[PDB]
């Protein structure tokens, strides 16, 4: 399926310095992948560090309702979905500790990969990582409630659509 | 001529406001009857839009003989109230009853 | 009609022109 | 080549929406009275009549 | 006055119930004498019907 | 498998124009 | 020019105290009161005017519709944010912008708090209209 | 008073290591 077409290559090295330990592959710099990773809320330009952790908390707090509610021990009882709500909220708090525990330990500076040419400047200060931690607990608890609200009545939304 | 931009652009809004909330209530009723949903229409049966401020003025001009103009006998016309006056067989004038269809077309 | 299985084969095969249409429409420039 | 491949993707949806949603095999038995079917409606805004 | 006639009107049902069965139609038309129809009689036992 | 209409028609009705218009608006307004 | 509508001190005091213009507020705080206000009344025209307004799930038709349109506004806020927006205006009733509406970073904070407040404003309107007889027993 | 097992065992199972490890991690990583 000849590309350029009998020639040439794709593994040109990272930043045209071959003596750096990194390469540009179709998983590194394919511009659909580079556009995706640069626009996750950890990496998007124009965001407060409270604003970055607000979307990250709502996303990770959302699907963690899943495996507790449908695989946990109470999954046959009447509290089958409430057991998944307390497990998901109860584990964002264990992640809110680990963010605050990481932040208070004088954390190192964030890296700059080849798909992301800069760290987003809010991840080099203890105060920067703390706003990310306070947002994650707010968005993580709220993101698990809206997963609890939808799945608890699946017949109703389907009838109302 | 100083505030002619304030005259036109506030008149431009009302022409747009009356365009949606009077003609779009016909397009709403075209679609609800075509979709087989007659209970969602702005009609006398489903969703009332009764002209309160013109059904009231007819009731004042009906009751004006003996009241606010005691010297009259019947009203100024039978279009407001009164009864049916037949001449031979054909109706001369009958009380015109305003309803939901009369609300839409007076706001058109 | 056709079976429920055969509809999913038609959807997966349809990703092959869906991928190639994205390659042609971006080789023709931005 | 782009307009040419729209035409074959267009003509394939004529085949697929008839094979999956139409009554072609029921139309073989009597083509003079059985009334053909193009595709099916999924409209949420429909009323029951 | 409705509590004076054995008829409970509270915060829950004052928007539903009307003080008069005529109900504000004789106000705007000028037929205000409807409001002075059949009063509480001379055998009105208070807070009863 | 007539339930695919419930998942392709709202995506093309809602999700496809929202994803397209929000891309094009940010692309035409891009210095 | 200048009228008793754009410049009467009753109106100058009002518009300068809306959360879009109140001095000394984080842009998360501004979108929090704007969100709760606009999420509260938009429960209205979906619940009592919607297609399933006579059913037993009439108020839930208004809840999912009002939440589902706050999500549409929150996209439009983030679409307006990410477009490098121009600086806001300064009228005769409001002499200065609130200074958080010129950066892309400030509209993103305004966008999220609209979603957090707009969902919560719709839920409490769902709570108050489904529990009418609760409140009127707590009152009488 | 056998209900004290419901309040000492989760504290020693959960709260005691969380309070200990979060102290020691911030103490060993302390310039
Ligand atoms: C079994 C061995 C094998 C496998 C798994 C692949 C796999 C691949 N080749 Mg490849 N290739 C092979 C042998 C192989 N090749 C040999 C022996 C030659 C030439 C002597 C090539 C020459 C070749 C070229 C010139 C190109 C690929 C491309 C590709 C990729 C696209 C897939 C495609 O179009 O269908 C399979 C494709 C072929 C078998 C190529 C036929 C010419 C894919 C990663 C294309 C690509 O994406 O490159 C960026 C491309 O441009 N290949
Ligand atoms: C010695 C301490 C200890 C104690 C007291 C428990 C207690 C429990 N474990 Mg367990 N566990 C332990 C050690 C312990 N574990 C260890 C060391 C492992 C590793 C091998 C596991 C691995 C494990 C698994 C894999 C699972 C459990 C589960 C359970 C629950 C079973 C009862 C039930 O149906 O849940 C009903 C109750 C709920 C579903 C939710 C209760 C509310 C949660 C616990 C917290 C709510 C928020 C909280 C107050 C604040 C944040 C959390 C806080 C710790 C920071 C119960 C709470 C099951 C479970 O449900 O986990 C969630 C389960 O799936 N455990
Ligand atoms: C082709 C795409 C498409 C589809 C699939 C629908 C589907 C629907 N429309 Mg519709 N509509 C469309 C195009 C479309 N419309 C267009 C182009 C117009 C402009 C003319 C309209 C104008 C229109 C009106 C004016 C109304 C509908 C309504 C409805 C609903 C009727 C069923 C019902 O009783 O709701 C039961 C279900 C609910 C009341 C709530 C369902 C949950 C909502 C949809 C979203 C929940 C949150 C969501 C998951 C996330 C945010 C939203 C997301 C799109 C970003 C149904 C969901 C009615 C309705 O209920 O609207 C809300 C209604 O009043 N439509
Ligand atoms: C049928 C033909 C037609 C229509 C619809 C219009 C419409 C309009 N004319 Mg117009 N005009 C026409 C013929 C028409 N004209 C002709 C023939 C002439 C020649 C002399 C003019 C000369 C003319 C002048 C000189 C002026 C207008 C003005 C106006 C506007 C009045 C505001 C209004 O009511 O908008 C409201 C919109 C409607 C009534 C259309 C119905 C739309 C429905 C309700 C909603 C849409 C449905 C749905 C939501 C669409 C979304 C679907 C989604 C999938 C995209 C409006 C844009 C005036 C203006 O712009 O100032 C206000 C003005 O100054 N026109
Ligand atoms: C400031 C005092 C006050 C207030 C707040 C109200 C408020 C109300 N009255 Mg009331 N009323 C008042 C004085 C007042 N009334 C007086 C002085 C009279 C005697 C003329 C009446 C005679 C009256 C009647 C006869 C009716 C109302 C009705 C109503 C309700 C409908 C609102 C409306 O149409 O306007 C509303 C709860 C109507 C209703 O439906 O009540 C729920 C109704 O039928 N009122
Ligand atoms: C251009 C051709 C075309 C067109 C107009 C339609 C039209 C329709 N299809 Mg269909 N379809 C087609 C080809 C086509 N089909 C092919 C080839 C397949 C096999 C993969 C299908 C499989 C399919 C399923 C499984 C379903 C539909 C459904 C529908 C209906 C709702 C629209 C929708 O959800 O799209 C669905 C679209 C897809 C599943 C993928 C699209 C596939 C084609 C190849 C993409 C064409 C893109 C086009 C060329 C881009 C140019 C845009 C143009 C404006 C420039 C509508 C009648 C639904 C239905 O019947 O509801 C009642 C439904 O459930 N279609
Ligand atoms: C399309 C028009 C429309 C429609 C149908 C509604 C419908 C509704 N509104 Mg609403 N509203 C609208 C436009 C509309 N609104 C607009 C444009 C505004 C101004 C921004 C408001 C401001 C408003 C307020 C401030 C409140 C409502 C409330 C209500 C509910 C009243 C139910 C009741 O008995 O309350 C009777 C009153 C009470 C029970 C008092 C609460 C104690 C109902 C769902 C009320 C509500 O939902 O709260 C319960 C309410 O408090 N509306
Ligand atoms: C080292 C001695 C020791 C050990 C291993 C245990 C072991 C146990 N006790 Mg027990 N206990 C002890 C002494 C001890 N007991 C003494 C002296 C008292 C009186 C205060 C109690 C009062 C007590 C109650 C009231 C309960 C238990 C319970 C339990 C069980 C669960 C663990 C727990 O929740 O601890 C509970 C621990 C305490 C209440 C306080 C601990 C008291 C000792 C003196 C602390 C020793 C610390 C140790 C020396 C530090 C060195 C650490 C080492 C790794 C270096 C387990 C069988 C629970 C049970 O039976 O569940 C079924 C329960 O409800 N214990
Ligand atoms: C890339 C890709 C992929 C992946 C993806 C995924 C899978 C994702 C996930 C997803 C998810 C993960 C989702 C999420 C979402 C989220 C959400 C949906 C959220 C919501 C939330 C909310 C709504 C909340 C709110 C609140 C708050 C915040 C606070 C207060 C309270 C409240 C509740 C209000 C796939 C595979 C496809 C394929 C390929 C491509
Ligand atoms: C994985 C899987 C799955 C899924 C899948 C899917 C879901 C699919 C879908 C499908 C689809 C979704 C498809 C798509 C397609 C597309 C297409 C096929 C396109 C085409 C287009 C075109 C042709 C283009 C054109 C153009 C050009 C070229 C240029 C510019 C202009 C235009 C754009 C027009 C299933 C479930 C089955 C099973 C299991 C597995
Ligand atoms: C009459 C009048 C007026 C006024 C009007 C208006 C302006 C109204 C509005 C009103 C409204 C529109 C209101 C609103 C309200 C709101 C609220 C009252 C809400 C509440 C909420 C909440 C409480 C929530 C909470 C939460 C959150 C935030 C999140 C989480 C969840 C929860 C749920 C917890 C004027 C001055 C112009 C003129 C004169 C007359």
């Amino acid at each position: 399926l000849p590309s350029d077409p009998r020639n040439r290559e794709v593994v040109f090295p990272a930043g045209r310095d071959p003596q750096w330990g990194n390469l540009e592959t179709p998983v590194n710099a394919s511009p659909l992948v580079k556009w995706f990773i640069n626009n996750l809320p950890a990496y998007r330009p124009g965001l407060t560090p409270f604003r970055r952790g607000l979307e990250v908390g709502m996303a990770h707090g959302y699907f963690l309702f899943g495996p507790f509610a449908k695989l946990g021990p109470l999954r046959d009882a009447a509290n089958a979905n409430l057991a998944g709500l307390l497990g998901a909220i109860g584990l964002v708090v264990l992640f809110t500790l680990a963010l605050s525990l990481y932040a208070n330990s004088n954390p190192p500076t964030a890296l700059a990969s080849v798909t992301v040419p800069n760290p987003p400047d809010a991840f080099q200060s203890k105060e920067g990582w703390n706003n990310f931690a306070s947002a994650f607990l707010i968005g993580g608890i709220g993101g698990a409630v809206v997963a609890y609200f939808l799945t608890s009545n699946l017949a109703l939304i389907q009838g109302l659509v | 001529i100083r505030h002619r931009d304030a005259i036109i652009s506030h008149l431009n809004w009302v022409c747009i406001f009356l365009g949606f909330h009077s003609f779009g209530l016909y397009i709403h009723n075209d679609t609800m009857r075509a979709l087989g949903r007659p209970q969602d229409m702005f009609s006398d049966t489903a969703i009332q839009l009764q002209p309160v401020f013109a059904q009231w003025v007819q009731n004042l001009h009906t009751l004006a003989p003996g009241g606010t103009a005691p010297n009259a006998l019947e009203p100024v016309s039978y279009a407001f109230g009164g009864g049916v006056l037949a001449v031979g067989g054909k109706v001369a004038m009958m009380p015109i009853a305003l309803g939901t269809a009369d609300f839409l077309i007076h706001h058109i | 009609s056709i079976s429920d299985t055969q509809v999913y084969i038609a959807l997966v095969v349809a990703l092959i022109p869906g991928l190639l249409a994205w390659r042609l429409a971006t080789e023709l420039y931005k | 080549f782009g307009h040419l491949a729209i035409i074959f993707l267009w003509a394939s949806s004529l085949l697929f929406h008839v094979a999956w949603q139409g009554n072609f095999e029921q139309w073989i038995k009597d083509p003079l009275h059985v009334r053909p079917i193009a595709h099916a409606i999924w409209d949420p805004h429909f009323g029951k009549p | 006055i409705p509590e004076s006639r054995g008829q409970h009107v509270g915060w829950d049902n004052f928007l539903s119930t009307a003080p008069h069965p005529a109900g504000l139609q004789p106000f705007f038309t000028g037929n205000w004498g409807v409001y002075a129809q059949n009063p509480d009689t001379a055998g009105h036992i208070f807070s009863t019907s | 498998a007539s339930f695919l209409s419930s998942i392709f028609v709202p995506v093309i009705g809602w999700v496809v124009p929202i994803a397209t218009f929000s891309f094009l608006f940010l692309y035409i307004e891009r210095e």
